């Protein structure tokens, strides 16, 4: 699972 | 809840390897142009790796060549597409079995990304990317940004791999003067902005913060949130942590102490100090300061306070908490027994002033402030 950075 | 030990596993090490990637085959995102991480990226990793594994029993290894690795860092530069992505700023994996679990992507057309030293939010990605990398969910001032873990990621990460108690079990100063060897942790002039959360395993440590004019705000107590050089909520003590000691600045600050015995001091400007329980040690500083107590708790005969460099006439020792029991009646040298009294007595052979205060419904006289030097009764706020 993916998490992204603002 | 996911870590490198698996799903629903908590308080367990790990020992985890880490790799600059050099080159890929394909980035698991569908993002295309990969460029490797230059040494100045490497060096930032390194760091909030580090930042990591000071909180919680993790240790990082780096690997090269072929070996693979549970954590990568690699930079991209154009979408799926084959087009220049200047827009997005990084992303990365959780732990897991799956291709390309636990790597992290930044964008290298970001100058923030490419110099992440010198660009406090290159930083705070890196630290954050390997958050998630680490199975965080969701990780993370005047225009500054923290570049290490803060309260809520310590909590969580320790859950997950336990906590880290071998980090700065020594007497640790945070702030200027530190001796952590942690950026984030130190103040080199008045100019650096502090902003962290503090993990500290053991021994007398102290929040110096004596650099600053601002007015600040210092809470000692585990979980509080201080304001600190002029910025907001910027500082704070994560659970499970005693901080003892706290240096002021030249603003007029409010500095409160734990249930452990402090060493307050106020510097210059007019400053409030409260000692909380225990046995602490107070020092105004320069300038109108006020010394507060908010119950007979305070300072017990048997564990009682120091206030060692009074100003009488221009210092106030605040007992204006203990009118919620009926207001302190001031006696010159002898109690009358009927409680709610206050006494200043003299020692002349030491130049002690001691305090005493003979609270409602004590059968003993119970409560005392030993000063080191004279007091005035008009120097007392009842
Ligand atoms: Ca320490
Ligand atoms: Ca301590
Ligand atoms: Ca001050
Ligand atoms: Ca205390
Ligand atoms: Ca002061
Ligand atoms: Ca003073
Ligand atoms: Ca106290
Ligand atoms: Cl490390
Ligand atoms: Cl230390």
């Amino acid at each position: 699972a993916e998490a992204a950075q603002a | 809840n996911v870590s490198w030990n698996g799903t629903n596993v908590f308080g367990k090490s790990a020992n985890l390897t880490f790799k600059f990637l050099q080159s890929v085959s394909s980035i698991p995102s569908g993002d295309t142009g990969f460029v490797k991480f230059n040494a100045e990226q490497i060096e930032q990793a390194k760091l909030s790796l580090q930042s990591w594994s000071d909180v919680a029993n993790l240790t990082f290894t780096e690997v090269t060549g072929n070996k693979s690795a549970n954590i990568t860092f690699g930079n991209y530069t154009r979408d799926a597409s084959g087009n220049l992505d200047y827009g997005t700023q990084a992303y990365a994996y959780y732990p897991g079995n799956y291709q390309g679990a636990g790597s992290s992507w930044y964008n290298y057309n970001q100058s923030n990304i490419r110099n992440p030293g010198s660009e406090e939010y290159g930083r705070q990605t890196f630290t954050h990317e390997i958050g998630h990398a680490l199975g965080l969910a969701h990780p993370g001032y005047n225009g500054h940004y923290g570049g290490a873990p803060m309260i809520d990621d310590i909590a969580a990460i320790q859950r997950l791999y336990g906590a880290n108690m071998t980090t700065r079990t020594g007497d640790s100063v945070y702030g200027f003067n530190s001796n952590t060897d942690r950026d984030f942790y130190t103040a080199t002039d008045s100019s650096k902005a502090l902003i962290f959360s503090v993990w500290d395993a053991g021994g007398t440590d102290t929040f110096d913060f004596s650099g600053y004019s601002n007015n600040q705000r210092i809470n000692l107590n585990e979980g509080s949130f201080s304001d600190v050089g002029g910025l907001k909520g910027n500082v704070s003590i994560a659970h499970g942590v005693t901080i003892e000691n706290a240096i002021g600045g030249s603003g007029n600050d409010i500095l409160v102490g734990n249930s452990a015995d402090n060493i307050l001091q106020g510097g210059a400007g007019n400053d409030v100090l409260y000692g909380g329980a225990g046995a602490d040690t107070l020092y105004g500083g320069a300038g109108r300061d006020t010394f507060v107590y908010g119950s007979g708790q305070d300072s017990t005969v048997a564990a009682y306070d120091w206030i060692a460099d009074f100003q009488k006439g221009i210092d106030k020792i605040d007992l204006s908490a203990f009118r919620n029991e009926g207001q302190l009646s001031f006696v010159q040298d002898q109690f009358t027994g009927k409680g709610q009294e206050v006494m200043l007595q003299w020692d002349a052979a030491n130049s002690i002033t001691n305090l005493w205060l003979h609270e409602a419904g004590h059968s003993s006289v119970d409560f005392l402030v030993r000063i080191v030097g004279q007091a005035a009764q008009s120097d007392i706020i009842v």
